[PDB]
């Protein structure tokens, strides 16, 4: 089959280049570690206002302000 | 049950197909004319088309024809040689060759060496005349026309 | 300019009833690309760009085949235009005037709530987001690729299958 | 439904954008989305025939903002009324009507 | 309004072209010269009969293959949402499913002409 | 020559030139040594459409700052 | 917007109208199927702009992808009508009363 | 090469839409008292129109409910020019 | 001032046009060993305006077997289509700012193909309807491969704006990272325009000027100017998506002055290829352009929709 | 046709029906009832003969008005209430023109003029699937939105069915047109019940199908399509007039095979609506769908006809065909009306 | 090179200004001749290029052949030689461009 794919390369070598160009699309995201960062940086994109929340008295994690320690440090998309 | 209507109705065939006047063969034609461009000259070449490829030619050429055979009946043996410099006229010694050996050969006579040698010269000078003709109008037509350019200079 | 609408919609209607006369698919063909126009032009002014260049493209694409096709098959020696027919132009210019008959009596009969003359161009978008962004045409059709997926799948089939019922009813 | 097979594996092939209120790519209201969803709360539990009289309100409310009839018929009456009187000789059109306003920003 | 005014500057420059093409010159019309070309001689028919098209399959694919890409062209705008992941595998099927429609149809010699 | 070719070669960059440069400064002259904005989201629309309602004159470019 | 639903709700009967009242060819009745198909489209795609329901703008798609399988599908029966007897007629189909 | 800018371009893109979600405030008080003001100048018209008709409440509602409805581009800017009115819709539609 | 600045993007693109004519007739002059138009000016700087005067000055053919109505109205939409195609154009502030210019360009272009449709059929004639038909195959061709490597080329882009192109190519071309999709968009603008080798419809030694053949004066003349305008509208095209100039928010015109040089370059290169080659078979383009370009450009496809995602490259929504 | 077309047409032929089940978008209905639509021609047309190009070219242009006045009703009820089903308070004129075109894709009187016609134009199979399969989905959307039909219009047209039906397989030799007037009557029976208790009308859809598909079999064992085929049948394969008889008589219902049921048991409900003489009307029409079976019994297993020299070759050699499905579900008919409380 | 002087070919006759009749002349390809000078739009100009068309030339006294192109198409300008050089072909051209440049039509008209 070597053979085979050498006698192709030679005659039609446009479905060759097909062939491995599709393949190499579905493999590589299965590859990278950067393939995380895709959804992540599209979730970190505000297209809507943050709607604030009830201060119940039982929110610790959740921040008072925006430049607090707490929330998502976006520090990752920067020095990616 | 027998209407006036139902009367003429007859019954349909046992393997589903009715036997029909199968539609004639309708092609189109087309006079692929003497003031075309592709037609080397004058050519008629009424041609027929089941679309665009071809399912008959006929060539109705007729349009260079002047009666050089009855004027060359009527005409003497040198007086008729220009109507061979005349007949192809891109490969014009070739045919005054071919007539001057004709009557040679009637004659029983023979030309001398240095007459042969600059015939057969200017022979392959009009080889190379009509295979550049040649060449270069075939790609013309096909699509390609620098070679004309750069020939003809030659 | 308030009417523009509603001379699009007229002229929708006009393209569409010229095509119900039937022509020969050539002028057919024409109606169809200016319908399409005039289809696309209305969804712009709904607030739609994607929708109508789609529209205008698609057709496009398939009255070419309806060309290729009736040189071929819908032809004839004389392909009656809708000048060619009395009857069909007679049809043609009292189609005209019945929708405006139409028009002018449904303006009466009700006031409003079918057909505004007096306000027009005054109920067309209906409460406008005015402010925001990510919010056109093509988000909601990109949706087809999360969120509404059997749609895409369900599109796709339709199309791979109609290759082979080509295939198999050209043989 | 006929077969139902979403519900029999807890899928939602179709069943999660059926009508206005549900699920806008990324949220943005539809316009009557409180009227829907109202009238989608009533009639829940009950099916149909008791639904389409105990949760009529809210069903008309929803009507009203989706095809907006009775407010086209009294914008239409003040306009008609106002045409009347300034034709008439009665009416006269403030600053901020005419077009000659103090815009508020 | 801007680009219908450019729309209708483009369309009245054309028609004043042809306005001027057609009543600025001069006339001399008779019938032999306002009949079809055919090459010097005259037609043996109408060019208004049948002309057999050899590539109709290959219209008619052509015309799903711009319904696909329709569904393909939100692609810009599904790119910017959360999953990423739905879309990759979605856009996949889609393309996949086009390319074994169009080997089927090459193999099956669909995309040769009818001879 | 070959040389000979690049009087309609000039011309035509002329040409081609100046529907840029054009566009550059009529869009500069109206509005005045600003760029024409872009509206491409309603956001921008409604940007537009207040700074417009600020000026006191109906024209969007004028950019009321700190004097106020 | 009520006034252009009225119109085009007009234009899909007067389509309809059309595709229902024969004539000679077929290819006029396959043009009023595309026409009843856009007037649908452009409905489906003012609603949705009004309303605001970006939910079920993937609606409209699937119609022009469905509409075009049907003209598909349509155009090669056409073709075979063709082949057989030769002119598009839709009076020459009159063989499988008997 | 293209990686690294569309990173940098989807982090311009970030300050920009916190520029706008820092200012939607001021936006959405503003155009609440707006739409609230020609509501108002609405109805202290209408009163003067409608003085005389024999049944007509002039702040009269089309809902049973009670809640705030938020009005529509032709009640707002209807009794207005047609300017403001083909301005609200074709404005955007029809680019700058 | 709108007025003005149609103007000055209408009448420039006429001269620009009209110049180009003759730089075709120059440069395959000089490759044909010969010197082209030098007489009717300096250098044949004015055979253009005599060409247009001769042509408005000839006695239009009307004839009988036509139909008039599409047969005057095909070339109007012919350059009415032409014109408008460089209205939304970025040189780098353009007329018409339009969030969907490639859907714009693409459906002209589609419409544009109904004035060949149209004129050949209305002229009532043999070679004409080749020509049509011809046209016809040339566009099923071509549209598929041109919408889908358009739509991969600005998958790295993030929008269908012509003017995002120039901030996607600020520091870059597209060209490095899109070759192949930047050859077979060049081949299918070259198929587009019906532009040799791909001429097909007035292919004057298959078909006796095919679409045109019925059509003498300022019509033909109409066809001519919009063929010529919708070459350096391509050109223009690909040297804005490609071959990305340099923007330089103080130096615009900077910009202008660099789309021309490449526009310039691309359509000799137009011009170059006419004079190189022969012609192809209008089956052979269909072979070549379904069963070479379409399977690589699907590849190619879903090689950039994988490659925002594995490289973290999703561009932005404005 | 290769194999791998096969499994794609067929698989959407199934897949249309269910998508038209398993959906509660009116829209996806739609696309289910197109995918049945586009997948049968390639087989109605695969004989490739006049009669199946013009049956192809009938079903085609008569299903795709069809399915765009369904759209419209779609359409317009999104128009009218923002959602993708047919709600209570929507428009009876929405609803009727819905009913009409699911009218025109059964093959339901006075729509009824092209369903004999396709189906003497394309074989026993596609016959069979044509007139059992296709009229599952169709029903579907009926059966879902029972209670919102005007019940006047949809009990005219049962009536036109009925009528129509039996008057025309009085008259037809051809035994594809007659299962065709079958089709149109049991649909007639079917659709004036399915405001009225609509699992009745899946009853004699069931009932309905496994007495087709046999006689349908029975047709193709010896392709046999006209009464002086299946009456040379006493000689080729004589093994099965019991079955044929008994399955005609439970088509035309008589009592004590279950073909009967149906009828019975529709007229009782709608005879508790009071319903009373169009139930009669019906049940006196059905003894003249029985009749043209009667004649049909009559000359192919009662008074057995002329035969040929040629036959007896057929006697010299061996068959297979017979599914071992057949003998089901004609015993299944035929046998079961003591179990019908189980059926009901 | 003649598109040195604006005079490039076109093939068909509508988009031509002028016809240069380049050989024999018969007597079965006159009416074609004939038809394709009158498709061709006014204003429109003849060479005879060559004693057979100028007269009949080498085939005067021929069956099939017409004795010059004379008799079936008007002519502005008689090119002679058998054949003529492309010189004398071109020095023709040139002519037919100094009688067009004499052409006075306008002038007539005002005085009309
Ligand atoms: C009642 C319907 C009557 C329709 C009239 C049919 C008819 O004309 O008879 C054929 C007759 C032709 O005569 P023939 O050539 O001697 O028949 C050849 C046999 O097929 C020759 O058949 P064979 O040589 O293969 O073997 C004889 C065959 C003979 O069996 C048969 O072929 C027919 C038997 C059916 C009997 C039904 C009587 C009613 C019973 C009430 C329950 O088999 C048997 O021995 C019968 C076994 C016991 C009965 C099995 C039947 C089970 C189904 C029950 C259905 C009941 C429905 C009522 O005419
Ligand atoms: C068209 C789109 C659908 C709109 C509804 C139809 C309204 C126009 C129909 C007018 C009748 C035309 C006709 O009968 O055919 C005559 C012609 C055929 O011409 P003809 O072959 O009969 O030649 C006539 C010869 N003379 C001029 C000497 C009388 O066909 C058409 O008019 C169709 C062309 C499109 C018509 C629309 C024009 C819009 C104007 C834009 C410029
Ligand atoms: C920038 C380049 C683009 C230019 C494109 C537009 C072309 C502009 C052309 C300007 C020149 C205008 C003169 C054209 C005259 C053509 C008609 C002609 O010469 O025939 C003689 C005509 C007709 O004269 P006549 O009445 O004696 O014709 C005689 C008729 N026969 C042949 C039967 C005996 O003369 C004129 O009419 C001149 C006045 C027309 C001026 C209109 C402007
Ligand atoms: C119901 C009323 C029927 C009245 C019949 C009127 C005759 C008619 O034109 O309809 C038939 C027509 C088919 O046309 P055709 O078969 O060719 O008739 C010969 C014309 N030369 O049918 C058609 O051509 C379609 C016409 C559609 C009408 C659209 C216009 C509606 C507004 C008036
Ligand atoms: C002989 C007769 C020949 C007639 C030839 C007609 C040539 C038509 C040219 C082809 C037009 C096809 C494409 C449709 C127009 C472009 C649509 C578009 O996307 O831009 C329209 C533009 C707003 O669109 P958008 O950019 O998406 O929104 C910007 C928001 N700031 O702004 C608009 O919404 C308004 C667009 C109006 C388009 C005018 C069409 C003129 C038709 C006159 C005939
Ligand atoms: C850019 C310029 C162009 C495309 C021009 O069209 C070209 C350069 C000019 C041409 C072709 C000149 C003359 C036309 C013609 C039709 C001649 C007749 C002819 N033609 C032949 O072959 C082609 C012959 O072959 C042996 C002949 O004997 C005869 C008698
Ligand atoms: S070269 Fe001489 S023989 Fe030939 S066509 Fe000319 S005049 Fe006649």
């Amino acid at each position: 089959i070597s053979a085979f794919l050498k006698n192709a390369w030679a005659k039609e070598p446009v479905l060759v280049v097909s062939f491995s160009v599709w393949g190499l699309a579905i493999i590589m995201p299965m590859i990278s570690p950067y393939t995380k960062y895709a959804s992540m940086i599209n979730k970190a994109t505000p297209y809507n206002y943050p709607v604030p929340v009830r201060d119940d008295g039982n929110m610790p994690d959740v921040p008072s302000h925006p430049q607090d320690p707490l929330g998502p440090s976006l520090d990752w998309l920067k020095n990616l | 049950y027998p209407s006036k209507e139902t009367a003429h109705w007859k019954p349909p065939p046992w393997n589903d197909v009715d036997i029909l006047k199968e539609k004639a063969v309708t092609n189109m034609t087309l006079n692929f004319g003497p003031q075309h461009p592709a037609a080397h000259g004058v050519l008629r070449l009424v041609l027929e088309l089941s679309g665009e490829m071809v399912r008959k030619c006929d060539p109705h050429i007729g349009l260079l024809h002047r009666g050089t055979e009855k004027l060359i009946e009527y005409k003497t043996y040198l007086q008729a040689l220009p109507y061979f410099d005349r007949l192809d006229y891109v490969s014009m010694m070739c045919n005054e060759q071919a007539y001057s050996i004709a009557v040679e050969k009637l004659l029983n006579i023979q030309p001398p060496p240095r007459a042969q040698w600059i015939r057969v010269l200017f022979g392959e000078i009009t080889r190379i005349l009509n295979h550049i003709m040649a060449v270069t109008t075939h790609a013309l037509d096909i699509g390609a026309m620098t070679p004309f350019f750069w020939m003809f200079e030659e | 300019m308030n009417n523009y609408i509603f001379v699009l919609s007229s002229l929708f209607l006009v393209g569409c009833l010229g095509l119900a006369l039937k022509p020969s698919p050539i002028y057919g063909g024409l109606g169809l690309i200016v319908s399409g126009f005039v289809g696309c032009l209305m969804v712009l002014g709904f607030g739609g760009s994607f929708l109508g260049l789609m529209v205008f493209l698609i057709y496009l694409g398939g009255m070419l085949v309806v060309f290729g096709y009736t040189t071929a098959m819908a032809t004839e020696e004389y392909p009656e235009t809708w000048g060619s027919n009395w009857l069909i132009l007679g049809f043609l210019v009292l189609g005209v005037i019945m929708e405006v008959f139409l028009i002018c009596v449904l303006n009466y009969y009700d006031e409003v709530g079918v057909i505004n003359l007096d306000g027009l161009g005054d109920w067309l978008m209906y409460e406008v987001d005015d402010v925001g962004v990510m919010l056109e045409g093509g988000i909601g059709v990109a949706a087809m690729y999360s969120c509404a997926t059997w749609m895409m799948v369900v599109a796709g089939w339709s199309l791979f299958a109609g290759i082979f019922i080509i295939i198999e009813i050209t043989r | 439904p006929f077969l139902d097979i979403q519900k029999k594996l807890g899928i939602s092939l179709d069943r999660h954008f059926m009508f206005l209120s549900a699920e806008q790519p990324y949220k943005n209201a539809a316009r009557c989305h409180a009227f829907e969803k109202e009238w989608i709360e009533c009639a829940h539990g009950i099916g149909g025939t008791r639904a389409k009289k105990e949760c009529k309100i809210e069903f008309d409310d929803f009507e009203e903002c989706l095809l907006r009839y009775k407010t086209m018929r009294r914008m239409h009456d003040i306009k008609k009324q106002r045409e009347k009187l300034m034709k008439e000789g009665k009416y006269t059109p403030p600053p901020h009507h005419s077009g000659r306003e103090e815009p508020r920003p | 309004m801007n680009l219908y005014t450019v729309i209708f500057i483009n369309i009245l420059l054309s028609l004043t072209l042809i306005l001027v093409a057609f009543w600025l010159p001069q006339m001399n019309l008779y019938s032999e010269k306002a009949n079809p070309y055919e090459c010097g001689f005259d037609p043996t028919s109408s060019a208004r009969l049948p002309f057999s098209m050899k590539f109709f399959l290959v219209a008619i694919t052509f015309l799903l293959f711009d319904l696909e890409i329709a569904l393909l062209l939100p692609l810009p705008w599904a790119i910017q949402t959360i999953k990423t992941s739905t879309m990759m595998i979605m856009a996949f099927i889609l393309v996949t499913i086009l390319s074994l429609g169009l080997a089927y149809e090459w193999t099956q010699k669909g995309l040769e002409w009818t001879e | 020559m070959w040389f000979e070719i690049l009087p309609g070669l000039a011309i035509m960059g002329v040409c081609l030139v100046i529907p840029g440069v054009s566009t550059a400064y009529i869009h500069k002259f109206t509005n005045g040594g600003k760029e024409k904005r872009v509206a491409r989201v309603q956001y921008q629309w409604y940007l537009m459409e207040r700074d417009r309602r600020i000026s006191g004159v109906n024209r969007y470019y004028v950019s009321k700052g700190l004097e106020n | 917007m009520p006034s252009t639903f009225f119109n085009l709700t007009m234009a899909f009967s007067l389509s309809l109208l059309g595709t229902l009242m024969f004539r000679s060819h077929l290819m006029s009745t396959l043009l009023c199927l595309e026409g009843m198909v856009l007037s649908l489209f452009i409905m489906t795609s003012v609603t949705s702009l009004n309303s605001n329901s970006m939910s079920s703008m993937p609606i409209p798609i699937t119609i022009l992808v469905f509409a075009a399988c049907e003209a598909a599908v349509g155009l090669a029966l056409l073709v075979k009508v063709s082949n057989t007897y030769g002119t598009d007629y839709v009076q020459n189909l009159n063989l499988l009363q008997c | 090469r293209m990686m690294r800018w569309n990173q940098e371009r989807r982090r311009l893109l970030i300050e920009d839409l916190e520029a706008r979600i820092a200012l939607m405030p001021l936006f959405q008080a503003e155009k609440d008292r707006r739409t609230l003001q020609i509501l108002r100048e609405n109805l202290e018209e209408e009163a003067i129109i409608m003085k005389d008709v024999p049944n007509w409440k002039v702040g009269e509602s089309v809902f049973h409910t009670t809640r705030w409805v938020p009005p529509l581009i032709g009640e707002m800017y209807g009794l207005r020019t047609k300017e403001e009115m083909s301005n609200a819709n074709f404005g955007f539609t029809w680019y700058t | 001032m709108f007025f003005i600045n149609i103007l000055t993007l209408l009448v420039p693109i006429l001269i620009a046009m009209a110049f180009l004519t003759l730089v075709e007739r120059k440069i395959l002059g000089y490759m044909q060993l010969r010197k082209g138009p030098n007489i009717v000016g300096p250098y044949g700087i004015l055979q253009p305006f005599a060409d247009a005067m001769k042509l408005f000055m000839k006695e239009p053919m009307r004839p009988l077997t036509t139909s008039m109505s599409l047969f005057i109205i095909a070339p109007t939409l012919s350059l009415t289509l032409a014109l408008s195609l460089w209205v939304p154009l970025p040189m780098p502030h353009p007329l018409i700012n339009l969030n969907l210019g490639i859907l714009f360009i693409l459906a002209t272009s589609s419409l544009s193909v109904y004035s060949i449709l149209w004129s050949g059929w209305a002229s009532n004639s043999k070679y004409s309807l080749f020509g049509a038909l011809r046209a016809v195959a040339q566009t099923i061709s071509y549209e598929v491969t041109m919408a889908i490597i358009l739509l991969s080329v600005l998958l790295m882009n993030g929008s269908y704006s012509l003017q995002t192109l120039i901030t996607t190519q600020e520091h870059m071309w597209l060209l490095l990272p899109a070759w192949p999709m930047a050859m077979m968009w060049f081949i299918s603008t070259l198929a587009e325009t019906n532009r040799a080798p791909f001429d097909l419809t007035e292919g004057e030694s298959e078909l006796v000027s095919g679409f045109n053949v019925e059509y003498a004066a300022g019509p033909f003349a109409l066809f001519f100017m919009a063929e010529y305008t919708n070459i350096i509208l391509m050109n223009a095209l690909t040297t804005i998506i490609f071959l990305g100039p340099l923007y330089y928010i103080n130096l615009p015109e900077l910009y202008s002055t660099n789309f021309m040089m490449e526009a310039l370059l691309l359509s000799s290169t137009f011009l170059w290829i006419r004079a190189s080659y022969p012609r192809f078979r209008y089956d052979q383009l269909m072979h070549l352009l379904w069963k070479n370009f379409l399977p690589l450009t699907l590849a190619l496809c879903m090689w950039h929709i994988s490659l925002p995602i594995f490289t973290a490259g999703v561009p932005p929504y404005m | 046709m290769n194999p791998i077309t096969l499994a794609i047409i067929y698989f959407t032929i199934f897949l249309g029906p269910v998508i038209t089940m398993s959906s509660t978008n009116l829209m996806l209905m739609w696309v289910g009832l197109e995918f049945s639509l586009l997948a049968i021609i390639p087989m109605l047309i695969n004989k490739k003969n006049p009669r199946s190009t013009e049956a192809a070219t009938k079903y085609f242009v008569t299903q795709a008005t069809a399915s765009m006045i369904i759209l419209l009703a779609i359409v317009l009820n999104y128009k009218q209430l923002g959602t993708w089903m047919f709600q209570q308070q929507t428009n009876g004129l929405i609803l009727n023109m819905t009913l009409m075109a699911l009218s025109m894709k059964l093959g339901l009187a006075p729509f009824h003029f092209w369903l004999p016609e396709v189906t003497q134009g394309i074989p026993l199979h596609m016959g069979l699937i044509l007139l059992t399969w296709q009229k599952i989905a169709p029903l579907s959307i009926l059966i879902q939105i029972y209670p919102l039909l005007n019940s006047t219009i949809i009990l005219m047209l049962a009536i036109t069915s009925i009528f129509m039906g039996a008057w025309g397989g009085l008259n037809q030799t051809q035994m594809r047109k007659i299962m065709a007037y079958s089709s149109i009557a049991h649909m007639g029976w079917m659709l004036a019940i399915l405001p009225y208790n609509p699992s009745l009308t899946l009853l004699n859809l069931m009932i309905y199908i496994i007495l087709t598909a046999p006689m349908f079999m029975a047709l193709m064992l010896n392709n046999s399509m006209t009464i002086n085929s299946i009456s040379l049948l006493w000689n080729k394969t004589p093994a099965m007039l019991t079955m044929i008889s008994l399955m005609l008589l439970s088509l035309g219902g008589l009592p004590p095979l279950t073909g009967f049921l149906p009828k019975w048991i529709i007229i009782t409900e709608l005879m508790k609506n009071n319903c009373l003489i169009m139930a009669t009307l019906m049940a006196m029409m059905a003894l003249l769908n029985l009749f043209f079976y009667t004649r049909l019994i009559y000359s192919t297993s009662l008074t057995m006809f002329p035969t040929n020299n040629n036959s007896k070759m057929m006697t010299h050699q061996t068959k297979t065909k017979p599914n071992l499905m057949f003998s089901t579900l004609a015993i299944m008919s035929t046998m079961t009306l003591p179990l019908a409380p189980q059926l009901i | 090179d003649m598109d040195r002087f604006g005079v490039v070919f076109r093939a068909s006759p509508r988009q031509a200004d002028v016809m240069i009749v380049a050989g024999t002349l018969t007597n079965k390809m006159a009416p074609a001749l004939r038809k394709v000078y009158d498709q061709m739009p006014e204003p429109r100009y003849v060479v005879s290029m060559g004693s057979c068309a100028n007269g009949g030339g080498y085939y005067h006294y021929s069956y099939s052949v017409v004795r010059g192109c004379d008799r079936i198409v008007p002519v502005d300008i008689y090119v002679p030689g058998c054949p003529p050089t492309a010189e004398a072909l071109l020095y023709g051209i040139l002519q037919l461009q100094r009688k067009i440049k004499r052409e006075q039509k306008l002038k007539i008209w005002y005085r009309r």
